[PDB]
C-alpha cells in the first residue's frame, strides 16, 4: 500500500521563474508516477504520467523526472494561471495511493488590501441577531490583521475569519472578517471600526461606520 | 518428518494475495505455522524456499506497467525486512491504442533457494498487484519451505 | 470530452445508505474501467472502488476502507457506475469523483465531484441577508456588496451573482463552522459605483439539503 | 539413495514432448519408473518435483496466443488427475502485420515445489503446444522428482 | 551438515557477473568453494542446482535480442563444459521506432534441477549479456547448490 | 487433443430473427477459438477469429464471444444466405481440432412440392433395366412421403430417395425417389402413381402414368 | 484471391500410394505455413499434415493418423505444397483441402478440395439417361427435365447443363448408394414450356476415375 | 547525415595521457548510446567503451583491455563523447573511431577516425622532393608526376593535389616503414602531357604530429 | 566473449557474379550478426542487420542469411563499386566482437602496368641521399615483380615496395618500388634501370635513364 511524501507542502514562486515538487515513494514504484494539478473549485487534471510524459493539451512548461522512489514535476516560466494544488500518484502497486499534495503560490508585487465594512441588515435585526462585516479585498502576500473595535473597544472572541485560495488571474487574497453580536449588545453601542493592518499600508487602515446612520 | 510448508493463494479473496493452509494438495506440519500471511520457521536450519505467482493482467497503459514478486525474512532478533528472493517482470510490451480495448495477458513468476533460517523467523511472498493475481484454477499460486 | 456527472449525493445519518450515479460519455464506456475517488481535507484524495470491464466479469476492488459496506456497479446500457453505500461512517464524510482510469495507471477523467455528508445532526437551510453596498464609503470609483449566508448545514450552498451572468469580482468565502454548529459564509462582489443605478444584483442562494432557494436582491 | 528422476525431452521426438529416461545428465533411480509418459512415484513421502520447457515459436497471429505448462498427479486410488503446478504464458505481444514475414520468439517456464505422495502416483508434465517445444540443445525441456 | 552454497551478485561489479559469497544471507560452506566464478562440489552424490538472473534492459532495436542463462558442468575426469540448465528469452516485443528514446524493460530467468555430481565437479552459471545485469537491490541474482 | 461439442447439432429460426451456435471446448483453451461457414459444395470459410474478432467482408450482423471453454456465434436478423454448416476450432493445442458443426436452416412460409413423374427412358429398357422417377421439387418444410403405387399396388423395398441441401436464395427442399425395376416386371405392369405428402398439401398430390403412351 | 488449387486425388487401392498437389497465389507463398485438412461425413474436419516456411527449416507436423504413412513438402518456386500419401486406408478416404494456416492460428484460407477413394472395388464409369420432360404433367406454365447418371464408382460425378450456361433451376441429387455397390443421382432442373421449342438443354456427366464424359442432349 | 567527429589523436609516450572528442549531429544525441571503436591491422575491430543514455545513469563500460586506464564520458549539451585515455601502452596504437551503437546491436554510425601513436620515438616531420615528369619517357599522350614525402614519424600523414582540386589520377601509397624507423611513401598522379605547360600541380603534404606543412610544387 | 571467424578471408570475382561471404560463431548468436562493408581509406558501412534484414539505402544486391552459428553475406551482380573489406558482427552477448574480415577482389581484363621512372630530385641530392623511384600504374590482376639494374647490375637488398587496394572505379592496382642509395654510391654509376614483369607483359618491360641527363 505504498506511500507518497509530498514535502514541501507549500512553494511561492515570482513569475517566470522555475518552480520543482517533490514526490518521494516509500518503496519502488519503478516509473509508475503521475502528476495532477487541482485548481480551486475543480477536480484533479492529468498533467504528467509515468514520471515525464506528459499529456496532450497540457503546456510544454510542464515537465517530469524521476525513476525509483525520487521524482520530480517542474514548471518553468510559472504563471498566475499555474496557481493549484498538485498531487502526484502511484500505480505500482495495488491499491493505487495519492501524495497530500503541494501548493503553489505565484507571488505578486505587494497590493494593499481594499477595505470595507457592512453594518448589519434591518433584516437580521428583527431575528434578533447581528453579523457585522468587514472586507479586505485583492491583497497581497496572504499576511493581513483584522481588528474589530466597538465604541473605540478592541473586541475578542466574537468574530470569525475567512480567507480565499490566491486568485489565478490576479494572485491577490481576500478575507472575510465576521463580527458577531446579539441585537441587544448591538443597540447598546454607536461606532463599529474593523481596523486592517498590511504589509502594503505604511500605517493601519480602519473604516466604520455609526448604527443607524446614511 | 521435516518442518514443511506448501500453502496456496485464496480462491475466494479479494484482489488479495492471501495465504491457505488447508486445501487438498497443500502442506503446514512439523511446526512451520501460518501466522499473518507469513510462514513462521519452528527450528534453526537450512531451508529451501519456493514460490510462484500468476498474473492476469488487462491492457497495457504503458510499457513502464511491472509486476513484482520477493520473498522477504524478519529474524526474531533484528526484526526488520530483508529480501531474499525477488524478481520483476514487465508484461507490456506495447500500448493499447485508445478506441482499442484491452486484451488479457499471462506472466507467471518463480522464485526459490536456500537460505540459513532461524527458530522464529517470518517468512512472506509478496506481490505488487494482488488485482491482477489468477488463481481461477489450482497450482497456479503458491508458497512453500521444507528444512532439509 | 468526455464527461463525466456524478450525482446523489447529500446528508445521512451513521449507519445510513445513500446512493451515487455517474453518467459517461465521449470514449466507449463499455470497455473502460470506472471509479470512484473521495477527498476530505484531511485524508486527501483516496480511491474507493472499481469495477473493470465485461471481459473481466465484472471485477470489483474496493478499498479495505468501504470492503462489505460498499458496492460498485455498472451499467453499460446506460453508460453508468453507481456506488451504493451503507452502513455509513462519519468518515464517509468527503467529496465523491466519478473517475475512468485507464486500464490500471492514470485517472483519466474525473466527475466534479458530489458531497456525503454522514451526520446526526439535522438538514437546516440557511437564512440569506443583504450586504448593502455604501456609498461614501466605496474607495471611489469601485463598489462593494454582498450576500450573507447564515446559519446552514450541511455544506455546501451555492451562491450566484444574476442567475449566472456576473461572474468576475465575485469572491465567495470559504464556509465556516460557527459554535452553533452550523455554516454561515459571505459572496461579495466587487462593481463599478456607476452601474450601481442601472444595472441590478441579486445572488442566486441554493441549499439542496433543505431544498432552500433564496433570491436576495442587493442594493443600497 | 532416495528415490529420484530427471528426465529430458527427445530430441528426436515429433511435434511431442515424449520424456526420455537415459541420457548423460539424467536420473532414473531408486525405485521412480518412467511410464506412459509419467514419472511413477514408488514409496509415500515428501518429493520436490519441477520442471521446466521452453517454447519456440514463430510469428504472432494475436495477443492471446497462450502457452501452458502444469504439472500433474493421479493417485493410484482416486485415480482422477489433478493439477499440481500450472503456469500460462502469453509470448504476443503484437501481431505480425501480414506481408510481414513470422519473426522467431523464446519463452521458457519453471514449474516446481514439495507435494506429498502416495505409492503408485503418477506424474506427468504436460505442454499445450508440443510443436513450439526446442530442444535443439540440452538442459532445455526437462522433468524431475526427489524424494526428501 | 550437507555441502551447501549460496551465492549472490557482485553490486560494485562491471558489466559483470561476478560471484559473491561472503554476504548477509548467502552460503559457503561443508565444502563446496568459490573458484574462479564456479562452484566447486567436495563431494560427489545428488545436488539440487539452482539459479535466477533478472535482466533490466532498455531500447529494443530488434525482436531478436536474446537474454540467456545456462547452468554447466565441467567433470575433473572428461574436462570439458556441459550444459545442464539452459533457458533463452526474446523480451522484444516491438522495435523502437527512432527519434524514439529507448525505455527500459525487465525479464527474469530461474533455472533449477537436481543431478549427480562428481567430487572436483565445477559449475557455472552464466549468462549472454552482464551489461543488462540487475542487481541494484539484493534477492534479484544468485546461484545456488545443496547436497541432499 | 482438445475436444470441442457444438450440441445442439441443428438449428432452426425465422427470418430476421437471431441465433446462436454453441461450442464447449473439452479444457481451457484461453480466446483460440475460431468460427467457420460452410455452405453447401463449398469449402470452410473463416467467419470469426479468437472468440470474438470478425474478419473483414464478414457482414456485422456475425459476432461471437466466450472465454475459457464456452463460445458462442451469433447471427442476428439471419437470412437463408447464411443457411450453412457452422463449425468451430481452437488453436490453444497442438494439434488443432474441430467441432462438429452445427447446421442452419432458415425457416420459410410453407411451400407444397412441385411433383414430377419420369417413366424410364427407352435407352435405358435395352440395358434390361427400369428405372422409374418422381421429383418432388422447392417444398418447406423438410418433412414429405413419397409413395409407389405400381397398378394401384402399393410398392415396398425398391425405391430409394435423395433430398437436397436446404437451397439458400428460396430456403425449400427438393427430392428424388427413384423406383428400379427389371425390365421384366417393368413390362408387366401399366400404370405407375407415384403418391407425395406433405403438410402444405390438403390431401397428397399423386402423378401418375400408363406404360407407353404419349 | 487468394487462391488455392489442390489436384491429384481418385481411386486407389488399400497399401497404395497417391500424390496431391497444391498450387497457391495471391500472398507471399515462402512466408507462410501451408496445410492438408480432409474431411468426411463420419469423421468431419481433421487437420493431417503442415510444412512450416524456410526459415523454420521446413517444420513438418502430421497428425498420429498419418504419422509415418504421410509425407508433406513445398515447393516454394513453383508455390506449391504436396501431400505424398503411402500404405492408404479406407478411412484415409475423404476430401482433402489445401489450405494455409496463419502462424498456428486460423485457417485462413481453403483450396475446393479433392477427393481420395480408397477401396478395392474397380472403377466404373456412369451410363446417362434422359429424364424427358412431358407435355401435359408440367403443372404449367414451368417444365421438369433431367439427366439419370447411374451405375458409377467411385464418388464423385461432376453434372453440368449446358456446358456452364445453365445454372438457375438446377438440382443435382446427393449421389446414393445402390446395394449394387454403385452410385446413380439424378440432375434435374425446371425450365418455362415457353423455352423447351427454342432452348437446347444438354447435361454435361463428367467421371475422372473412369475418363467417362457423356453429354445427354433432353428433349420431349 | 548524422555526422560524427572525432579529434586528439597523435603520438604520446608509454604511460602518458590523451584525450579524445566526438562531436555529433542529425539524431537527438541525449538519447543515444556513443561508444569508442579502434582498428588495427593486427587486432582488426575491437569495441573499447560504451556510455548509455542519462535515462541509465550513465552506465559506462569498457573492455576488459582498458578497464581502469581509459575513462569514457558525454556532454549532452555539446553533443560530445570523450575518451581520456591514460597509462598508455604501445597496444593501444590504432585508429579510434567515434560511433553510435543503437540501443545494444549495430553500430549505426563511425566517424572517420583519429590516430593514436603510443611510442617512445620522437616527433619528426616529412621532407618533400618532387617526382619530375619525364619527357620523352611519357608512354604518350600520359604524363606521370609525384612528390616523394621522406623521413617522417609518426603516421599519418595526409598528400592533397592542388589543395583540394585535383582528385582523379593521384595515388597516394601505403607509408612503408623503413630501417632507419621512419616513414617513407610516394604520391603520384597521372596528368596528359597537354596540360604539362598550362595547369599547376601542387602537392599539399601535411604531418600534424610535427605542425609540418609543405607544398612542393612539381614541373619539368 | 564470442570468437567470429570469416573464412575464406580472400574472395575474386568476375563481375556479374554472385559472391558469398562467410561469417562462422563459436557459439549460439540466434540472429545477432551484422554486416559491415569498409571501403578504402573509409570508416565501416552497416550493410545487412540482424542476419537479413537490409538497411536502406542500401543496394538491393546485397542480402544475408543465417542463424543459430552459419551465416553468410551474398553480393549477386557484383561489380567493382563493391572492392571492400567486409566485416560481421555479433551482438548476442557482451562485449560485442567482430570477424577478422573478407576482403572482396572484383577481377578485370588484363592490364599491364604503365611504367614510369623518377631519378632523384636535386634537393635531395643536396642532403646525401638518393631516392630512385618506379611506378607500376594500373595493372591487374596484383602479381608483379620489379627489378632494379644499376649500370646493368641487378641490385638486392636497397629497393622497397608499396602497393595501392584495388582501385574501385577501374579494378587495377600500382606498386611502387623504391631504390635507395647514399649520394655517394649514387654518383658512381650511370644507368638505372627498372625491369618490370607481369602477365599482361609478353616481355619484360624495362624503363631506364642516365644519371645527369634531360
Amino acid at each position: 500500500d505504498i506511500l507518497l511524501t509530498q514535502s514541501p507542502a507549500i512553494l511561492s514562486v515570482s513569475p517566470g521563474e522555475r518552480v520543482s515538487f517533490s514526490c518521494r515513494a516509500s518503496q519502488f514504484v519503478g516509473s509508475s508516477i503521475h502528476w495532477y494539478q487541482q485548481r480551486t473549485n475543480g477536480s484533479p487534471r492529468l498533467l504528467i504520467k509515468y514520471a515525464s510524459e506528459s499529456m496532450s493539451g497540457i503546456p510544454s512548461r510542464f515537465s517530469g523526472s524521476g525513476s525509483g522512489t525520487d521524482f520530480t514535476l517542474s514548471i518553468n516560466t510559472v504563471e498566475s494561471e499555474d496557481i493549484a494544488d498538485y498531487y502526484c500518484q502511484q500505480s505500482h502497486s495495488w491499491p493505487f495511493t495519492f501524495g497530500s499534495g503541494t501548493n503553489l503560490e505565484v507571488k505578486r508585487t505587494v497590493a494593499a488590501p481594499s477595505v470595507f465594512i457592512f453594518p448589519p441588515s434591518d433584516e437580521q435585526l428583527k431575528s434578533g441577531t447581528a453579523s457585522v462585516v468587514c472586507l479586505l479585498n485583492n491583497f497581497y502576500p496572504r499576511e493581513a490583521k483584522v481588528q474589530w473595535k466597538v465604541d473605540n473597544a478592541l473586541q475578542s472572541g466574537n468574530s470569525q475569519e475567512s480567507v480565499t485560495e490566491q486568485d489565478s488571474k490576479d494572485s491577490t487574497y481576500s478575507l472575510s472578517s465576521t463580527l458577531t453580536l446579539s441585537k441587544a449588545d448591538y443597540e447598546k453601542h454607536k461606532v463599529y471600526a474593523c481596523e486592517v493592518t498590511h504589509q502594503g499600508l505604511s500605517s493601519p487602515v480602519t473604516k466604520s461606520f455609526n448604527r443607524g446612520e446614511c | 518428518d521435516k518442518p514443511v510448508a506448501h500453502v496456496v493463494a485464496n480462491p475466494q479473496a479479494e484482489g488479495q494475495l492471501q495465504w491457505l493452509n488447508r486445501r487438498a494438495n497443500a502442506l503446514l506440519a512439523n511446526g512451520v505455522e501460518l501466522r499473518d500471511n507469513q510462514l513462521v520457521v519452528p527450528s534453526e536450519g537450512l531451508y529451501l524456499i519456493y514460490s510462484q505467482v500468476l498474473f492476469k493482467g488487462q491492457g497495457c497503459p504503458s510499457t513502464h506497467v511491472l509486476l513484482t514478486h520477493t520473498i522477504s525474512r524478519i529474524a526474531v532478533s533484528y526484526q526488520t525486512k530483508v529480501n531474499l528472493l525477488s524478481a520483476i517482470k514487465s508484461p507490456c510490451q506495447r500500448e493499447t491504442p485508445e478506441g482499442a480495448e484491452a486484451k488479457p495477458w499471462y506472466e507467471p513468476i518463480y522464485l526459490g533457494g536456500v537460505f540459513q533460517l532461524e527458530k522464529g523467523d517470518r517468512l512472506s511472498a509478496e506481490i505488487n498487484r494482488p488485482d491482477y493475481l489468477d488463481f481461477a484454477e489450482s497450482g497456479q499460486v503458491y508458497f512453500g519451505i521444507i528444512a532439509l | 470530452e468526455v464527461k463525466l456527472e456524478e450525482s446523489g449525493g447529500g446528508l445521512v445519518q451513521p449507519g445510513g445508505s445513500m446512493k451515487l450515479s455517474c453518467v459517461a460519455s465521449g470514449f466507449i464506456f463499455s470497455n473502460h474501467w470506472m471509479n470512484w475517488v473521495r477527498q476530505s481535507p484531511e485524508k486527501g484524495l483516496e480511491w474507493v472502488a472499481e469495477i473493470r470491464s465485461k471481459s473481466i466479469n465484472s471485477a470489483t476492488h474496493y478499498a479495505e476502507s468501504v470492503k462489505g459496506r460498499f458496492t460498485i456497479s455498472r451499467d453499460d446500457s446506460k453508460s453508468a457506475v453507481y456506488l451504493q453505500m451503507t452502513d455509513l461512517r462519519t468518515e464517509d464524510t468527503g467529496v465523491y469523483y466519478c473517475s475512468r482510469n485507464y486500464y490500471g495507471s492514470t485517472y483519466d477523467y474525473w466527475g466534479q465531484g458530489t458531497t456525503l455528508t454522514v451526520s446526526s445532526a439535522s438538514t437546516k437551510g440557511p437564512s440569506v441577508f443583504p450586504l448593502a453596498p455604501s456609498s461614501k464609503s466605496t474607495s471611489g470609483g469601485t463598489a462593494a456588496l454582498g450576500c450573507l449566508v447564515k446559519d446552514y448545514f450541511p455544506e455546501p450552498v451555492t451562491v450566484s451573482w444574476n442567475s449566472g451572468a456576473l461572474t468576475s469580482g465575485v469572491h465567495t468565502f470559504p464556509a465556516v463552522l460557527q459554535s452553533s454548529g452550523l455554516y454561515s459564509l459571505s459572496s461579495v462582489v466587487t462593481v463599478p459605483s456607476s452601474s450601481l443605478g442601472t444595472q441590478t444584483y441579486i445572488c442566486n442562494v441554493n441549499h439542496k439539503p433543505s431544498n432552500t432557494k433564496v433570491d436576495k436582491k442587493v442594493e443600497p
